[PDB]
RNA sequence: GAAAUUGUUGAAAGGGAAGGGCAUUUGAUCAGACA
RNA sequence: GGAAUACUGCCAGCUGGGACUGAGGACUGCGACGUAAGUCAAGGAUGCUGGCAUAAUGGUUAUAUGCCGCCCGUCUUGAAA
RNA sequence: AAGCUCGUAUCAGUUUUAUGAGGUAAAGCGAAUGAUUAGAGGUUCCGGGGUCUUGACCUAUUCUCAAACUUUAAAUAUGUAAGAAGUCCUUGUUACUUAAUUGAACGUGGACAUUUGAAUGAAGAGCUUUUAGUGGGCCAUUUUUGGUAAGCAGAACUGGCGAUGCGGGAUGAACCGAACGUAGAGUUAAGGUGCCGGAAUACACGCUCAUCAGACACCACAAAAGGUGUUAGUUCAUCUAGACAGGAAUGAACUAGCCCUGAAAAUGGAUGGCGCUCAAGCGUGUUACCUAUACUCUACCGUCAGGGUUGAUAUGAUGCCCUGACGAGUAGGCAGG
RNA sequence: GAGAACAGAAAUCUCCAGUAGAACAAAAGGGUAAAAGCCCCCUUGAUUUUGAUUUUCAGUGUGAAUACAAACCAUGAAAGU
RNA sequence: GCAGUCAAGCGUUCAUAGCGACAUUGCUUUUUGAUUCUUCGAUGUCGGCUCUUCCUAUCAUACCGAAGCAGAAUUCGGUAAGCGUUGGAUUGUUCACCCACUAAUAGGGAACGUGAGCUGGGUUUAGACCGUCGUGAGACAGGUUAGUUUUACCCUACUGAU
């Protein structure tokens, strides 16, 4: 009959990268998590307790509860046609803190560092990101720089 | 199409670390110059690691024929694609311009071995500059001393249903 | 595709809008290139398609642009009161461009006069066809449809 | 006699006729399996800043 | 063809209209559309649109909640205005002076009003004193209060009260709700 | 004193079914305004 | 060495022929032309003229001609079967 | 279907920027595991004949592979973030925590407005109750399992038929175009323009002659192997210092276009039919033209939405009027008659 | 691989190399080297009281599993488990 | 089931008169399977008899090409379906096997042609017997014997007739 265990299916999602086995850096265990920060999960397949599930690998979500050797995570899913919310109790060799935001923060402090240099001088301090805009006029030289006439080459074997 | 013959000069993207890269031409028979365009990156791709969105296109410019009243024997070299392999051919066309000289050869082709415009590469076009350098009969023919040569069995074209008496071929 | 087409207000077959050219927007027309054909506008184009054309949104209505007086009561606060002041907007993509655009009504154009110059449409104009990128030939095409 | 097993066919079109939806955000969220001794705590923190308040 | 992105033909999925017969409900709806028109006012507009809630959508409001808001932070001497029914609350025991206005009152809840030295008048006398809700308090009355309400939701871990008819030691208090007998909801 | 079904008289069409839709010709028949 | 022309594009340049449509019903608006009075093609047709006033137009009905039209109801993935 | 709370508000079958996750395509085997061809150079008090061979190993190489092998590793799909529930400063509460007012969580007070934190759009957003029918499906492109195969059986994504007419494919549930209130005019789609049949017996360069030619996607079939039929092309040699045959070209080996051989079934027969041969066939290019219930403009009917108007003395405030958009439908629901 | 009376291809003893090519009750896939393997020492947490969460899922049950709270214990010099 | 391509070989010598290995490309729907689309408010079912027409992958007859064709006989191939292709013993048989004549006794289709045309021997209702199997009722694509074959006057087709 079908099989639909726990974790089946994981064969090389769990597995350790190339060269990279054994014992777990203390920098993992040296991390501060606190309620409110964002998450992402990926399980370390040496360490079987607190281990999440299949599904949530490479998943992102919030903490909501700082345990002794553990975090409680916050999982929006998708069900049928709506989002459940998920509570997953992650030890923390599963976790790592999210980038996606880390430098959004970056900015939010030079907004205000040029929002206050122009409070004083300018107008219109203009604190909003563009997309890549066409490029302006410019002009080419050929000083040392003779266009090249290139033609298509003929069919050969070379086998 | 009526065919016409663009220059089209093209550059990689300015960096920092290589500024002022080489510039590159190649002479493209197209309609028109969107499809001039869009052929430069088609043949820059075979020759060299750059594409459309790490490039850059520095000028397109129609070339007219220097005699456009002027006979002229033109060599064609090309490279064509059956359906069954890659094969390379030189033929003879004569007329007046390249652009002529041209659409006779994709006319030719589709004709007798039925390729079409995409599995056709033009490798040189040139001119014939000597005779005696004509290595193709259907055209040294054409070079003979005083050519002269009637037009047997002229048919005449009709603007009504009926005829009241009966045609003649003479010429 | 679809979606990218109701995004883009062409909801029907003939419908025009104008798009400022951004990386956001240029990976939105790769999207829907196959249903759509596109290029760049001149000046005479884009004053017949105001002039004939060119109706404003008051209200979730379609009002057409017969006077002066009801484009400065919708889009004075922006610095445009006449249909003059909109074209400038438009050909030179203004401050004020996405408020200017989005209140024009998308244009609902007729099929070509003299047809559209090809056995078959739906194949690139590269190809011999008429959906793509046709740069600077988007004139002619939309002044046969207008 | 022999039927059809399983298939997914229409089901997205079905899903996206009413739903989709993101959950609702709240702030104060539900403080459902939080360590005990921490909301022990939390709580006589607040009754105190009543007071002073 | 149109590529539609939402239904056609939609009705707004509000009451323009009161759904009852009534010829002096009628009257009043006519003098608010009125006013709704032609005075800019939001209050007129709340209390149109009050005028076309059905029965379960306007709850009764108590004296005892008339006199809480009284008690509002100055709001000692604003008219009351009630769309709906006022009743009788004799749980309290102290009444202020005040002015009510509402589609109706019980025989208690009158009385008491006017025993404190208030007075009850009607939804018109209210438009001609007040033609553009100047120094009102709109009140209403609780939802959610209602027992239907108590039954909506059902379902496990979902704390609702079932649909049952007799209420006892033999009706659905076994297996399901208790864990010694195989489960608990 | 209805219909199925039938007789007589009258009109019309008919080269291996009949019946129908859009449009007009021909025959028959008929209402409305003469302000 | 100096022009012409082809091709492509623009004109708030001018002008001839043909077809379909006339919704609305005191005034109100925005413009144009004029020193002004006023006028106008400016928020939807008016002016002039002829024949007939009845089966002439039109309606109904039978027939003819051109093109099209498979038997309804039902179960069914699928019915003229 | 009934609505309810509100109305600039957050949202989105989408992109962009930033940051994650994956082990399929491909690739790899002088990288691990498992298969696998060929020798070469060495090694035995430790295989066995023979005084030197055949096996075993080891070292450097060599040919070829993997749904249940792998270092590397895409494309397409996929998670999160892009602010007021935010950032910054100062200091209040606690029985939690710290060697310690240390920290953690929640707050008081002060400052920073909508180019307030990318793009585009937004027939408004949010929410609740109740109930119908359905719970045999099938088809097409792409991915894909079993099977020689099937108009066979079974999955993945999307679009369709069922529930759907209309123009085209002669004819057809699914293909192409395009979806439908009643009409008028104009322009087109796919497909076509010798006659049937509305529209060029149009223009241009070639190819093909079949005593079983050919003629348009899905689609209603043809192969290996051959031809001094004819056309173009590749390479080599001979030839002005006269080749080939017996006075200018010739020989050999190959390549692929059309045609031909290969090609046999039962009532009489079907590029749709007639017929068509510098085509009315095949390949390709340029214009003109024909016509859908599609597109543009106008009228009328209905539906929905946003608005105006109670003033008496003339009758319907469920009245009258202004503006914009919309119209396919089985099972089924509701409304007005 | 090189060594030691009986002793040999395999008995016991010694050294060198050895990323796991071993072992971990069982099918297979993951994981693991001063260990999760081997040997030795001490133990009963395979305990008590009830909640929350993950997987299958209707977000029902059952099975299994994860992280805490309140007790009582085992082990260790200890952090811890 | 039938027909090609290649040519190691057979054929005294000699690949291809006639054959042909190892491989490989097809055609046919007179074999049998695979499938379950049509029919369970029913399309009468095996064989034979009778009778017509069609297909060619040609057994005979006409005219030819080829041979390891002297003649005689025979073999291979082409154009050809115009014209013929039988009488019997055993079996319900299709099939098969013999006897004999003959120029020859070729292979097939037409709802595996043909039951309101016949016939009813077989298969496949109810009676009965045997063997094996089953405690038994009973089972057996094992054997044996006995067992109702209905209607045309309508339309069309066909044959004749006004
Ligand atoms: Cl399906
Ligand atoms: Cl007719
Ligand atoms: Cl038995
Ligand atoms: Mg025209
Ligand atoms: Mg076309
Ligand atoms: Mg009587
Ligand atoms: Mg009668
Ligand atoms: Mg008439
Ligand atoms: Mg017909
Ligand atoms: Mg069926
Ligand atoms: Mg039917
Ligand atoms: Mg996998
Ligand atoms: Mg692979
Ligand atoms: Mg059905
Ligand atoms: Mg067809
Ligand atoms: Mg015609
Ligand atoms: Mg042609
Ligand atoms: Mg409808
Ligand atoms: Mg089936
Ligand atoms: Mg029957
Ligand atoms: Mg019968
Ligand atoms: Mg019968
Ligand atoms: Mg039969
Ligand atoms: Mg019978
Ligand atoms: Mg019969
Ligand atoms: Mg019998
Ligand atoms: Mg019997």
């Amino acid at each position: 009959g079908k099989s639909h265990g726990y974790r089946s299916r994981t064969r090389y999602m769990f597995q350790r990268d190339f060269r990279k086995h054994g014992a777990v850096h203390l920098s993992t265990y040296l991390k501060v998590y606190k309620v409110g920060d964002i998450v992402d999960i990926k399980a370390n397949g040496s360490i079987q307790k607190g281990m999440p599930h299949k599904f949530y690998q490479g998943k992102t979500g919030v903490v909501y509860n700082v345990t002794k050797s553990s975090v409680g995570v916050i999982i929006n899913k998708m069900v049928g046609n709506r989002y459940l919310e998920k509570r997953l109790n992650l030890r923390v060799e599963h976790i790592k803190h999210s980038k996606c935001r880390q430098e959004f923060l970056e900015r939010v402090k030079a907004n205000a560092a040029k929002r206050a240099e122009a409070k004083a001088q300018g107008v219109a301090v203009q604190l909003k990101r563009q997309p890549a805009q066409p490029r302006e006029s410019r002009i080419v030289s050929t000083e040392g720089n003779v266009p090249q006439t290139l033609a298509p080459v003929p069919y050969e074997t070379f086998i | 199409a009526h065919f016409k013959e663009y220059q089209v000069i093209g550059r990689r993207l300015p960096t920092e670390s290589v500024p002022e890269p080489k510039l590159f031409r190649m002479r493209i028979f197209a309609s028109n110059e969107v499809i001039a365009k869009s052929r430069y990156w088609y043949f820059l791709q075979k020759l060299h690691k750059v594409k459309k969105a790490s490039g850059e296109i520095v000028s397109i410019n129609q070339i007219n024929e220097a005699h456009p009243t002027k006979v002229k024997n033109f060599g064609v070299w090309v490279r064509y694609d059956s359906r069954s392999g890659t094969h390379n051919m030189y033929k003879e066309i004569r007329d007046v311009s390249r652009v002529a000289a041209v659409e006779t050869l994709y006319q030719d082709m589709a004709a007798r071995h039925r390729a079409r415009f995409r599995s056709i590469h033009i490798l040189k076009v040139a001119e014939i500059e000597k005779t005696a350098d004509v290595k193709r009969q259907y055209v040294k023919q054409f070079l003979t001393k005083d050519l002269k040569f009637p037009l047997p069995h002229r048919v005449q074209k009709s603007t009504k249903t009926f005829s009241y008496k009966r045609p003649s071929t003479f010429y | 595709p679809r979606k990218v087409l109701q995004l883009l207000r062409l909801t029907r077959i003939n419908s025009g809008t104008f798009v400022k050219v951004t990386k956001a927007t240029l990976e939105l027309l790769k999207l829907i290139e196959p249903y759509v054909a596109y290029g760049y506008p001149s000046y005479s184009t884009i004053r017949q398609l105001v002039y004939k054309r060119g109706f404003g949104k008051i209200n979730k209505q379609r009002v057409p642009l017969s006077d002066n007086a009801i484009i400065e009561a919708n889009l004075g606060k922006y610095g445009i009161l006449s249909i003059d002041d909109l074209i400038h907007e438009i050909i030179t993509v203004g401050p004020h461009f996405k408020q200017a655009n989005n209140f024009l009504w998308p244009f609902k154009l007729s099929n070509p006069s003299g047809g559209w110059g090809v056995p078959r449409k739906f194949k690139h104009f590269i190809q011999g066809g008429s959906f793509g990128n046709r740069e600077e030939f988007i004139n002619k095409l939309v002044k046969s449809m207008n | 006699a022999k039927s059809k097993n399983h298939t997914a066919h229409n089901q997205t079109r079905k899903a996206h006729r009413n739903g989709i939806k993101k959950p609702k955000t709240y702030k104060y969220p539900s403080l459902k399996g939080v360590d005990p001794k921490f909301r022990r705590n939390h709580k006589h923190a607040l009754h105190g800043t009543a007071k002073a308040l | 063809g149109i590529d539609h992105t939402s239904k056609q033909h939609k009705r707004s999925g509000h009451r323009t209209a009161p759904k009852s017969d009534n010829v002096y409900l009628k009257l009043l709806v006519k003098l608010y559309t009125f006013l709704a028109r032609r005075t800019d006012a939001p209050f007129n507009k709340v209390v149109l649109k009050a005028l076309f809630l059905s029965k379960i959508n306007r709850p009764p409001v108590s004296v005892s909640r008339i006199a809480r808001a009284l008690k509002q932070e100055g709001a000692a001497n604003k008219t009351v205005v009630v769309v709906g029914t006022v009743t009788d609350d004799a749980r309290i025991f102290e009444f202020p002076k005040t002015t009510v206005a509402a589609l109706r009152f019980t025989a208690g809840a009158r009385a008491k009003i006017v025993k404190a030295g208030g007075e009850c008048i009607t939804l018109d006398q209210l438009a001609v004193r007040a033609p553009k809700g100047q120094n009102t308090l709109i009140l209403r009355g609780p939802r959610n209060s209602r027992e239907a309400v108590r039954h909506f939701g059902m379902g496990p871990h979902k704390g609702k009260a079932p649909r049952i008819l007799s209420t006892g030691r033999k009706f659905e208090r076994a297996r399901g709700r208790r864990r010694s007998k195989g489960f608990k909801v």
